[PDB]
Order: C-alpha cells, then structure tokens, then sequence
C-alpha cells in the first residue's frame, strides 16, 4: 500500500519529541526542586527584611505582588508538563480532519493520511499514463508527458499544503517548549515585551494551522475525488482531464499560499 | 576500445563503409548478370546448329 | 462539454452554505448578493458584445473549452504522426498549459474573493456589535476596511478577467492547425497572451488592497 | 505576418473608451477625448526614436513589438521546420523551437502588459479626474487630490520607463534574432544561449522598473 | 568519488582568508603598536594640561573617560587575532552539523553524500533510458526530474549556508570599526546595526544548519531506498521525490525571514 | 566564442555617455564662461551696493558667504570633467572583478570578457550534447535533454549576474547626468533632502555594482571552471556532472538574488 505521510509525520514528531519536548521537560525538572525551595526561602527572607527596616507596604502590596509572581512561575513551572501539549497537539490534527467536515463517518484515523491517499489517485493515474506510454514504444512521449504533469501538479499540491503543515506544527512545538521562559517574562515589567511577542507567534501560527487543516483538507479532498475519476478510455477527451487536474492544482496552490499572510494579518490585527 | 571519440569515428565510418559496399557490390553483381545472359543466349546459338543426338544431349 | 468552474464554484458555496452562513443565521440576502454580484459583472460591464445570460464560472469553461479543443488537436495530430510527432505533444502541452495557468490565476482569486466575503458576512453581526464601546471601535474599522478590500478585488477580477478571458477564447477559438496558419506566430500569440493576462491579474490584488488601505476607514 | 499587440492595444483602448472615457464625457457634459488620445500617442513617440536611436520612420509601441517577436517566431518555426525534415532525430530541433519561443513569448508578454496596465491606469485615472479635482473646494478632501497626483505621477513615469527601456530592449532582441540562422557555420548552442540570455536579461530589468517608478513618485512629496 | 562541497568550500575559504581576514590582519597589526604608544602619550599630554588647563574632575572624569576609551580600544585591536575567529567559524560549521541533530557519531560532507544517492538513482534512470533505445526517453524524463529535485534542494541548502558564512565572515572582519563605535555616543547605532547583523546571520548559520541537514538526510534516505525493479512504483517513487523536495524547500525558504525576524525582535 | 555581455556593456556604455554623460557635458560647457563672468560681475555689485548704502558685515560674512558659494560653484561646475568619472566607473567594475578576491594574475580582462567565457565554456559543453544527440539519431534526445539543461543554467546564471550589472551602470549614469541639479539643491533648505535621496541612490547602486562585480566575478569564474572540466567520456558520471551544474547554477542564482536587498539596506543602514 502507499504510506508516506505516516511514516513522515512519525519521523517528524519523534525528531520534536526528542529534540525540543523532551530537553524542555528535562530543563523544568532539573530547576523546579531548586528554583521551589529557593523562590520560597527568598519569600521569607524579603517578608523579614520589609518588616524589619526595608520600604514595605505589609497586606496589601506584598501580598499582591507575592500572589502575581506565585501565579505566574506556577503556570511557567506547570509549562513542564508538555508531553501533554505535544499529544495534544497530534491528536488535534486528527479530530479534526476525520469527521468535522468530511460528513461521510469515518471510523477512526489519522490526517496527513488524507492528503496520502489523494497523492495516491493522481500518482495512479500518473502510474497509469506511464504505462500507456510503455505500450505505445514509439509515439508513446506523449503519454509520458501525461504523466509527467500529472505527477507535478500532484506532488506540488500536496507539497506545498503538507510543508505548511510542518511549518506550523514544529513552529507550535518550539513555542510550547519555550513557553515558561516568556510565561516569566510577565514577572518582570522590562520583559513584559517578551511575552506579548511569544504570544502573537502563539496565535499565528496556530491560526495558520486552522486554516490550513481546514481549506487543504477541502481542497486535497476535491483534487483527489477529480483524479480518482480520471481514465484514459475512449470516452475521456484527454485534454479536458489533464486541463482541469492542472487547473484544480494551481487553484489551490495560489489559494494555500495567500493564507499564511492572512494568519499573520490577523495575529498581528489583534493587540497583543 | 579505445577513447568514446575513437568509438565514434569508427561506427561512423562502418556506416558509410557499408552503405557503399551494399552498392558496390549490388552493382557489380548486375554486371555479371547481364554477361551471364550474354552467355545464356550464345549457348542457344548452339542449339539451333546441333546435327547429332549425342551433340544435343 | 468542459465543466469544470461550474462544478467546483457550486461545491465551494454549497460548502460555504452549510458551515459559515448557515451556522451563523441559526444572511442568505447576501451570500446570494454576492454570488450574484460576480456574474452580472463579469457578463456585460466590459464585454460590451451583450451575453444573453450565464455566470462567471461559465465564460471561464467556455475560454478554457476552446483552448483544451486546440490542444486535444495538437494531441490527435501527435497521435497520426507516430514518429515525428512529439512535436505536436509539446504544442499541445504549451497550449493546455497555458490556458490552465490563466484560467487557475483568475478563477482562484474569484474564489479566494467569495470565500473571504461569504465569512466577513458570516462574523459581521459581531463586529455590528463592536460599535457598542469605544474601545472595540476598531475592530469594525478593520472588519470595514477588509469588507472593502475584498468587494474592490471581486470588482475588478470580475470585469478584467472576464474581459481577457473572452479575448483569449476568442483568439484560441480562431487558432487552427491547417497549411495556411504558421505554428509558431499562433503558439506565440497563445503564451503572449496567457502571461500578459495572468501578470495583469497579478497586479490587481495589490491595487484592491491599497485603495482599501487608501480610504481611511 | 505577426500582428497581436496592434489589434490587443486596439481592442484594450476601444474597450477604454467606450466604458471609462465616453462615460465621463457625457456625465460632465449632462474634454477627456483629448487627454485620452495624448495618452495613447505618447507611447508611439517615446518608442520609435527617444532611446531607439534608430531612426524609425513612423510606428506604435505595438508594431515594433510585434516586428520583433515576429523574427523570435519566425526563427522559432525554422527550428519547427528543421524538426520536421528529420523525422526522428529531429526534436531536438523542437526542442530548440519551443526554447525560441517561449524566450520571446516571455519578454514581450512582460514588457506589452505593463504598457497595458500603465495605458488602462491612467485611462482610468483620467476619467475619475473631475471627483478629485473638485476635492480640493474643502480641505478634509485635499488628501485624495494629494493621492490621486501621487498615482498619476507613478503610472505616467511608469509608461516612459517601460516605452524607452522596452523599446530599446526589444530592439536589440529582435535584430540578434534576425541574424540567427540554423546554417552549418553557426554554433546552435552559442545562439540559442544568447537568445535566452537576452531574454531573460531583458526580463529581469523591466521587474525592476515598476518599483523604481512607484519609488519616485512616492519620493516627490505630493 | 563525488567532491563538489569541499574543493568549493576550500576555495572560498582561501579568498576569504586572502582577501578579507588577511588584509584586516595586516592593517592592524601595522596600527597596533604606533596607534598604542600614540594613545599613551595623548593620555600624558591631556592629563597634564587639563590639570593647567580647562576644568576638567581628575578622580572620576579623566580616570573614568580613559578607562571607557582604554577598554573599547583593547576590544577593537584585539579583532587583530581573526585568524582565531575565523577558524572558530571554520569549527562552528562542522561540529554542529555532525551530531547535533543527526545522532550518529564536515559540513561539506552530508549534503554530498545526499545528493549523491539522488543523483545515483537519476544515473540509473538515465541508464535505463540507454537500455530502451526507443521507447527510452522517459526513462530520461524520470532522470531529469530525479536531477533537478535532488539538485534544487541541494543548491538551496547550501547557498543558504555560504550566504551566512561569508556575511559571518564580513562582519567578523569589520568588527573592530564598530567596537571602536561603543567610544562615541552618535557612533553607537553602528555598533547596535552591526550587532544586530550578527545575531541575524548567526540565527540563520544555527537554523539552515539544523533543518537543511535533518531535510537533506531524510531526503537522501529515501533516495537510496529508490529502485527501479520490478516491484515498485515508478509514479510512486519520483512523486514522492518530488514532494519531499519541495516541502524541503519551502521549509527552507521561511527560514530566512524566520532568522530576520527574531534578530529584529531583540531589541539590540 | 562567446561574447554576449562585453558587446552589451559596450552598447549600454555608448548610450549612456552619447545621452547621460555627452548632455550634462555639453550643457555645463555652454554656461561656464557665461556664468563665471556673472557670478563675478555679481559679487563686485554687491559688494559696491552693501558698502554704499545696504545692510553689510564688510569683512566677515561677506567674504566668508562669497567663500561659501565660490567653493560650492567651483565643485558643481568640476562636473564638466564628466569623462574622468564615467571611465572611473567603467574601469572600477573590471579592476575590482578582476583579482581582488580572486587571487588569479589577470591579464588585464573586464566583466563583459570574463562572463563571456565562462558562458561559452557552458555551452560548448552543450554544444557537445547537442552533438553526441545528433550521433544517436533515435535514443539521442536524452543528449537532447542534457543540452538543455546546461544551456539553460548558463545562460540563467549569466544573464541574472549580467542584467544587474547592467541595472547598475544604467543607473549610475542617470544619476551622474542629474547630478548638478540635485547639487544645486543644497543651495536652500527645502531642497536639501532632494540632494539627500540622490546622494543615498548613489551609494545604493554603488555597493550594487561593487558587490555585483566581486561576487558575480568570482561565481562565473567557479562555474566556468566547472563546466570546461566537464566530458561526455566514458570516466565521468553524467548525472553527477549535470547535477554538479545545476547545483552551482542554482547556488549562484540565489546568492546574486540576496545582494540588492544588501545594498539597499546598507544605503538605508547609512544616515544620508
């Protein structure tokens, strides 16, 4: 059978899982026990020395300030626990594509598994052409050429969408890893900067991620349904079918590429 | 052997070297062919002056 | 018959039908309007022959019909010739292309131009609500400005593309593979045309933006 | 002969006319015809001799580019017809042709549709005129009068930036291709290569002018 | 065997040494020692007319001013060790991509090796093409496609890689201009400019390293598992060649804005 | 041989000097003595008019502003030297071009030269193809092919490093033959940032052609290196020497396309 997307996705995702989860996790674990004991021993000591001769404002300055600073470092420490985002985030692809908008019930499966099996039906007919070509030895290019384009508008469909979808899952990835950093940053007025810029990437690129789920699903389901009706019979005018395969494939080329910087507009649209 | 250029200079020239020898040959042929009916035709000459059956056969 | 726009701008409609529309009025007046607002445009506003009736994804099968003809030509003639014919394989493959790149350019930013209408329509009545406080005033000014952008590119790709499109069926249409028409003069005009068309079209996007950046909104 | 750009430029500019000149005429009547002729004319006289050199008799935008992409074709269905005295081995010399082609196909589709965009943009400009001329009675409207000259001085620099530098281009290329000849003592590699050198060479510079002209503009103040 | 990445990377290596770390060294090492006792001296003959002289705070302004312009000067004229940098460089580039991501124990090498297989499997295309007299040439297609994508995501990679070098490089050589920068308060952009350059390529050097060297490793694995026997699929195979090529490449091309912008985003 | 870009900067540098460089000289010709005898028999009626009757500083301004414009004058009208500066430019490109960074001993070559051999290496090895296509009438195409290819990433290279530099020469005589009326632009103070943006388009499209003849030198030279070791023998692969092309073609390709935005940033980076 054709499995390519699983096999990619896999690799991918034990490449993240290795490179940027698992160092996150270990860097939180090595400092919560240390950075705990010692942001509480630096509790009592400031309350002691405020109370005993520092500038202090007792109940409610130092509570408060206390209180944001607990809040913030428990959610950045808490951050730790991003084996639970990681999963999260690979099995947010699947929920999704498998029934949100498909309709017809699927019983259970993956996402870039859609965008194999439409890869499968152009690269069948390709297939398909490449050995109408073989039966015709000479006068037989053309159907070489066939073939040829039907491959290339294929691959750079399915190319273009699945790249994106890389982009933005190890984009996520990153960012998730690097969360508790810029979660910190909010402790500190001066870096407040860092964390409003960490969470505008946040956003963009899980909207790019939306969009592209949503609009490559529809349109590498439509290519794929196009092609999978694609014959080389005597009823099929062959100009009409590769005219229109090449016509779906660069619709949906131009469209996918205009979304990224509608993800970016609209991250940037919001404040932040 | 020898150098690819070399390959090709000899392929080249056993090409050309037996289209003419096809001709050549044809040609020289057909001249042995009509002299071969030169003959043919002598030899019927001799028919018409044969006298004795031993002759003849 | 070539039906290919037809077929595909129906599943994007209906698609956008039953999700955005129809999960925002549990709107139809205007997703109708706009879907209607494409074809009046494209049929008469620069043809100037006047067109009975039809849609903006007709004329661009028919232009698209005519061109795959000539190259459906080209393959038969490629196919007599069985050596020695690979050359009207690789006409026939400028021409297909060609007209598929022209008719995917334009046809795709009509599509990118309903989808992103269909859903500013959709999540309107939120930002008609935005004008209640001051400080949510600008997210209707900005949902005004891209409600602005994306009318403004729906215009002007309706009326050029409609117009280049005709031309290029036109001129396709004419284009023959007899002893009297010289290949090349008519493959060239076929590429002339085709780019000319699609870095026309390119350009217009930036212009429906930056009119819409231009008015202050 | 090789005649597309003249009835294209015909057609654009009837179409021009018809719809965004004559509309405006008559609702100011209820004297754009000449701005719209000044328009059109002013590419044709840029073109035949500014930076030509040339002393070209008397022509269009439009016919020079159509001479030249006529010797690219002609030399283009050459190589067609050399691919179809060999039989086999012969589409090499399609190859050849199609390589011909698509060169001058592509810088003369490059240079003719920014004059078409520049030609229809001030049409267009020209006709909405008036509504910007009236903007300057009250000073809250003064910035679209400001905006308005601002692109008219783009599209305007933009037409003589295209009408010199693509004339003189395409001059060039045509006359290299008309000396091209599929003899035995021409390298066919040597020609084709500079065919496409020229093009592409050509292609690249007229990508640049339509920033320089949109960074002039922007640069006087306006 | 197949050396392409090397012999290039030695040449440029040579010009750049050559003709943008040699000469810098020359100039310097030529200022060093007249530049030296020149500020020594300038420091004697203002510390003495400032005390006969205008106003001037001997205990914080004179000691704390020549200790700024002291500091910044050593900074600046040690850039003359730039062989050290440049060869800290040369290092940097290798060691990285060795095993920082690819887990098994130069630079000019991965790519090579990748593009090797690839082009093996076009070569073998090709040789099938030679097998089919007629009916052959698109066996020759299949070749081409197979070149042009291996050859496509290599040049991209790479080029990539020896834009950052050399900008690295450029900027390490003008470094010391723009130390001497911190001196004087209107010259600090310069050095916050190139500053900021630096942290851009270094950025740039640091991601194309990582991404290019996991894309081309898995690209060239699949490669080698390419085939053309008779129990796989032709369409299959290059399809999939030509998906993992581009989805490499666009990959890479947002790399670049991606290094930009981070580079900007820190103040600096 | 192969001489396409020493024949095209010889035509672009017959145009610009007959137009850009031939005017300005001519123009400044003409109104040189015309003005020297005005400016003189201006200052001498000033003089007599502010020491008889007008508002005067005799001996400071007067003589410090009649200074001022003497040197401002003397400068704008050393532009009537214009062909000192356009063989400077002519002959910066090829002497920098030409060893500085390559570290080969020249000749004495240009630009136009040295991409004119490089590109004719390129293509006599297509040439080669071409013949080696011809040889094999039927199951030759393949040479075809291989023809192709290289034909298309020398010229590709060539043309891209070419048009820029033509880009460059083009703009710099432009901005060389208005040059006086954006110096007498410092004469009032509105006026100034018109001096300000031409000073900064020249150091713009200096770098570029700096840049351009240096690194494009350098790459052609590689490349043409490359393809003169290149043979259809029986020792040599020809996918990896094909592949070999294409990779520095391409390599090259997207190195040149980085550097305007270089050279731009670097004239924006400077105040000006």
């Amino acid at each position: 059978a054709f499995e390519l997307f699983t096999p990619l996705f896999n690799k991918i995702d034990q490449t993240t899982a290795t490179y940027v989860t698992d160092i996150s996790s270990r860097a939180i674990a090595a400092i919560t026990p240390v950075v705990s004991v010692g942001l509480t021993l630096g509790f009592i000591t400031y309350g002691w020395l405020i109370i005993r001769g520092a500038v202090e404002m007792p109940v409610a300055e130092f509570l408060n300030r206390c209180l944001r600073i607990g809040i913030i470092v428990s959610i950045a420490l808490a951050g730790g626990l991003y084996q639970g985002e990681i999963a999260n985030a690979i099995t947010t692809v699947p929920d999704e594509l498998a029934s949100a908008l498909l309709g017809n019930p699927t019983q259970g499966a993956s996402a870039a598994a859609l965008v194999d099996q439409s890869a499968q039906q152009g690269f069948d007919r390709a297939s398909e052409a490449f050995e109408e070509a073989g039966f015709f030895s000479s006068d037989g290019l053309l159907y070489g050429l066939f073939g040829i384009i039907i491959l290339l508008a294929t691959g750079l469909l399915a190319a273009i969408g699945g790249a994106f979808l890389l982009l933005a899952k190890i984009a996520l990835a990153l960012l998730a890893g690097l969360g508790p950093l810029f979660i910190l940053a909010l402790i500190w007025q001066p870096t407040h900067r860092f964390f409003d810029q960490w969470a505008q990437q946040v956003l963009n690129y899980g909207l790019l991620i939306v969009l592209f789920a949503a609009v490559f699903g529809l349109l590498m389901q439509i290519f794929g349904s196009y092609m999978a009706d694609l014959r080389f019979d005597g009823a099929q005018n062959v100009a009409y079918a590769i005219g229109g395969s090449v016509i779906l494939s660069i619709v949906s080329i131009v469209l996918l590429m205009q979304l990224p910087s509608i993800a970016s507009g609209l991250a940037g649209g919001i404040g932040l | 052997n020898g150098s690819v250029a070399d390959m090709r200079r000899s392929i080249e020239e056993r090409s050309r070297t037996a289209a003419a020898t096809d001709k050549a040959v044809g040609l020289r042929a057909y001249e042995g062919a009509q002299q071969r009916l030169a003959q043919i035709e002598g030899l019927m000459d001799e028919i018409s002056r044969t006298q004795d059956q031993k002759a003849i056969e």
